[PDB]
């Protein structure tokens, strides 16, 4: 899994080397940035339920057709609404994991590999999920370098959906 | 390859959960002791050639049959191969100290090594003696009280000990 | 890889013989039913994406544990891999329908697959459920009486059934 | 074994594809040509004994030295005549197999791989076998597209011996 | 790969010793019989195609089932493969005659060959018959008394015999 | 192990061939040169002890610091003198092996692979060993083509140390 610490080892091992100063500087940078990353992960975790509930309603107001058309891909039935709320929580939960590890590794392995196949096969639109992520960004209530950390990972996911 | 953080993440995903407060606090604890972890990797790394050499000279004095004609470290090609093996074990151990998890050591070094020595005719118990000697040298260098800001590093020296022993158990 | 014709040839060469009249007549029979064999491969092929999708949605509703965190089809990488496996089995089955012999299916798909699923932790009995669902969908599409010149295709639907079952038996 | 049907599968599988219309057209062409190929295979099979007996005598009249010189490679002894008649039947039998399968596969696998090694090692001349094949071509008694099918496979074997 | 000289050297190094006089004298003996060793390799080599052909014709007359349809040497591809195998064994045997040691034969030819024939369905006892026939032909050619300076080559013909037998024992 | 006989086989086998005349000429050259090589190997073996004892004293007179400085790499202690005398005997013994086999194979495998690693790791100087080999060359007491054989292998070792 890609983190600032596993990347450092990978470069030494690839070339057959012991770790050097070049690599130790990287890992200290990681350790210093962690105070802000944790502040953000805790806040997002504590307010998770209202963020998910508000994000789903934002999607339904932007694309009203998803609450009326017939089809198992839509949120026109109680089961479909249940499934949409679950996906949005998957996305939030992967952001907190990235912050705790100090990089993109978790979202790469658990979510972004296979994403475009799954969306095409079950007839799910990227634009729906982008709208939800924009709502979380605008309302997480964070300030300063902790808001910076949260936004860098949310924007990472938006780019993969574009 | 995991580190101590990625470890916790991959466990929580298995049951589909956000982290508890206990977990945030334990990981905050890790980050606060990070300076000492960095001192230990630099000290052990900066004296790598001396740790290997002195452990080699020690083993051959105690077990002089290894270098008699017919021995597993006789001729310069087998001696060179023996010295190399020690350098490698020491490297993957320093990696695992940085990461705070043994997965890089187990997965890319120790896995399959017992079977390799048995097929070559190399005595595994002898290798484990060499590992144990590098250990005692490394802990002394890392925990040297001079030229450094005082404090307590005992929990870290206990974790370090563990990695050397694990390598030792796997070959013997 | 053989087809139904090459099959008969390789058997006759084993005993060093020319063909009997019985054999020419049976092979003439094959050639006369060839149009229907061609309709069946086109129909099943032209609806490949729908056969796979509906069978997948069905399995996950019946066995919802497969997609719970920790499950063999949880995360988008494992789901994608599962969907892929279904597409592949369906492909090698259509090949064997054209050839009129199971050798392409056995030799390049089913051979070694049981052992693969056991090593990965994939439940083979679950896969066999998915195969059986694709089967019932495929036979219905192929034997749809509309938009085609009427006749009897039952012997062919029985042969088709056989290939799906064979794939199922091999994983479970 | 190379047939018009195994070639079609090989092209789909090589590129990872399902069969398409491009390939189905090929297999129908095969199914249509089969009426002529079978007519030829049955005729050659029914008259096989007189074709083999006449083909051997044609060889003996063209190269009379093969019935008089001493050597295990020649037909100067009863065992040598027996072996020559057997080889000629091998060649006829492979032509009928090609016709039944709709292509060269059987003659490729059972006869043409190894041919030039065997001829050199046991001191056997290509020209002998070419003469026999020419006799069968001239006297199979076939007409129309069935004679066309038979000749295309006989000429295939002559080229491999040249 | 060793030769008879390198053999003696690798043994002495194992115990860390200089050579004794007995050993210098035995190796001087080798060098003095070297002309005959050279005549034998040239004669056997200069008639390689005839040795293989006549042994093949002999085996198929005695065991005519091998070339009946269904047989292990039926079709020109299997016959060619059989002829090839004989040529190869004969080659590695001539190498070992030059070297004066069987290591090139054992290590690069016979090692793993039994298991190969069992997996292919080739009858190993039949192969060993073919080897024995090439042997008796080779010894006669090498020890032909004409067109050469007279002398005694019996110890060499006994060594040669040994190599053919060793190849035979390994396949059967 | 590299000898004039194993090189010859290696060239035939690499190209799939039987041995030819090209290769037999090589092996006869080897057999002819052997009378001189054996003369040299026996002489060096018979006088081995005084050659080793004289070679060690030559080193100690050229680099007197090796009998006085403190360190396990030096000959300042009885154990260090014992180890130096043993290495010099290793070198002499490998020369006799080369002569008996008719080429460099033994010195390649048992001594020259790993040499520069071992010297660097235990802090041993090349110049020490070169001096010893020069002493043996100057005092082996051989004449003619037997002295030529001995010197070609001694010089081989000096080059590897340079
Ligand atoms: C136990 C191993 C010994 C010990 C350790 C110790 N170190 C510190 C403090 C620091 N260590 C560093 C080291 C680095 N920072 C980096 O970025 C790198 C690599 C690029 C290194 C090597 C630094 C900067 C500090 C802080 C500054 C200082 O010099 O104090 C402490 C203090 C407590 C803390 O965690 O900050 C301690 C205890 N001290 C001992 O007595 C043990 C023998
Ligand atoms: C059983 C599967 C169903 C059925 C089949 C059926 N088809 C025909 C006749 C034809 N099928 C074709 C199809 C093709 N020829 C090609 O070359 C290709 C690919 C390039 C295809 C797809 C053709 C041309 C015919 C003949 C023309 C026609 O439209 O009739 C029949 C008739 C009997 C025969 O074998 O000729 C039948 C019975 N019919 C059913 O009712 C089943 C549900
Ligand atoms: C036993 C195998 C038969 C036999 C052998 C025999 N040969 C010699 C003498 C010689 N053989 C050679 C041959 C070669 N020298 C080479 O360099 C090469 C390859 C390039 C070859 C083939 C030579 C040159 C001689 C010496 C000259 C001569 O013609 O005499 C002897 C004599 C004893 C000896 O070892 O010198 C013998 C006995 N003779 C038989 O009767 C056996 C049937
Ligand atoms: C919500 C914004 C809109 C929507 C939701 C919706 N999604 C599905 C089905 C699936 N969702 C996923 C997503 C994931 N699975 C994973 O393992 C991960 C990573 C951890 C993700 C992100 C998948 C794979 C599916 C298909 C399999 C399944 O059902 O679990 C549905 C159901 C579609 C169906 O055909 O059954 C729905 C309704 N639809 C809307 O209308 C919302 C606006
Ligand atoms: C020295 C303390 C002991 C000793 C060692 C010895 N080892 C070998 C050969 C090998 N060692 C390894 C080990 C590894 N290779 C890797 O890539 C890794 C992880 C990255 C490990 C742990 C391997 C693969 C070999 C075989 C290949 C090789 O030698 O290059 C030898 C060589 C023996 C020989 O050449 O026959 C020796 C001598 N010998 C002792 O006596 C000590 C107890
Ligand atoms: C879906 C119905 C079930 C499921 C499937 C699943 N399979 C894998 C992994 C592999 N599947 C194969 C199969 C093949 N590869 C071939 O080339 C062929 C023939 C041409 C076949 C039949 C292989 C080789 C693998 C391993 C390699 C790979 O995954 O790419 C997975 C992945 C598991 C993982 O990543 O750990 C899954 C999930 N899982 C279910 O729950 C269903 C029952
Ligand atoms: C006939 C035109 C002339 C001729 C014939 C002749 N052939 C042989 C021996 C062999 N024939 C074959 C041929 C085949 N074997 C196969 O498996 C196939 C493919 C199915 C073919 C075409 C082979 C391999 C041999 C050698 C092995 C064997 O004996 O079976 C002989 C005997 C030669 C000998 O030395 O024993 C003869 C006489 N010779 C003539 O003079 C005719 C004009
Ligand atoms: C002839 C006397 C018998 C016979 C032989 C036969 N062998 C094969 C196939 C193989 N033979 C080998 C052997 C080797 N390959 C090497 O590289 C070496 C050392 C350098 C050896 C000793 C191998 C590897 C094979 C398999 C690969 C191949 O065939 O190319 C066959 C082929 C059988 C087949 O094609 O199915 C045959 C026929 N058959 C008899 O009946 C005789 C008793
Ligand atoms: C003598 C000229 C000078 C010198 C000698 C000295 N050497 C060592 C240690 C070693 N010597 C070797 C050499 C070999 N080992 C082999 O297997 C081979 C090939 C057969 C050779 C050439 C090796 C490997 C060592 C290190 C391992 C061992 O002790 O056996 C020492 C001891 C050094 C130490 O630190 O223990 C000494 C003293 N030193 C002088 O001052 C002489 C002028």
């Amino acid at each position: 899994m890609k983190t600032p610490i596993t990347e450092a080892i990978a470069a030494a091992d690839t070339q057959g080397r012991f770790l050097s100063n070049t690599e130790l500087q990287a890992v200290d940078g990681r350790f210093k940035r962690a105070v802000a990353s944790m502040e953000a992960a805790r806040a997002l975790t504590n307010n998770a339920q209202s963020l998910i509930d508000g994000a789903a309603q934002a999607v339904y107001q932007k694309f009203p057709y998803t609450t009326t058309m017939q089809g198992s891909q839509y949120a026109s039935t109680p089961e479909g609404k249940a499934k949409c709320a679950r996906d949005i929580g998957y996305y939030l939960r992967m952001v907190t994991y990235c912050l705790v590890a100090g990089g993109t590794g978790p979202m790469d392995e658990y979510l972004i590999a296979g994403l475009s196949e799954i969306n095409s096969t079950f007839d799910l639109s990227p634009s729906w999920y982008i709208e939800a992520l924009k709502y979380i960004k605008a309302n997480h209530g964070l300030t300063g370098q902790a808001a910076v950390e949260a936004n860098a990972y949310i924007d990472y996911a938006i780019n993969a959906l574009s | 390859m995991l580190d101590a953080f990625a470890k916790v993440v991959a466990q929580a995903d298995a049951r589909g959960e956000f982290l508890t407060n206990a977990q945030f606090d334990a990981l905050s604890n890790l980050v606060k002791e990070g300076n000492k972890r960095l001192d230990a990797v630099n000290r052990i790394t900066s004296n790598a050639s001396t740790i290997v050499a002195n452990a080699a000279r020690a083993l051959f004095a105690e077990q002089p049959q290894l270098i008699q004609p017919g021995g597993n470290a006789y001729t310069n090609r087998r001696m060179a191969a023996c010295l190399r093996d020690m350098e490698i074990i020491l490297r993957y151990v320093t990696y695992a100290i940085l990461a705070g998890d043994s997965s890089v050591l187990d997965d890319r070094c120790l896995n399959g090594l017992r079977e390799t020595y048995q097929a070559l005719g190399t005595p595994g118990s002898s290798v484990a003696v060499a590992i144990q000697k590098m250990k005692d040298a490394a802990i002394a260098i890392a925990n040297d009280p001079n030229g450094i800001t005082p404090g307590d590093c005992s929990a870290l020296m206990s974790e370090i000990a563990g990695y050397f022993d694990r390598a030792a158990a796997a070959v013997a």
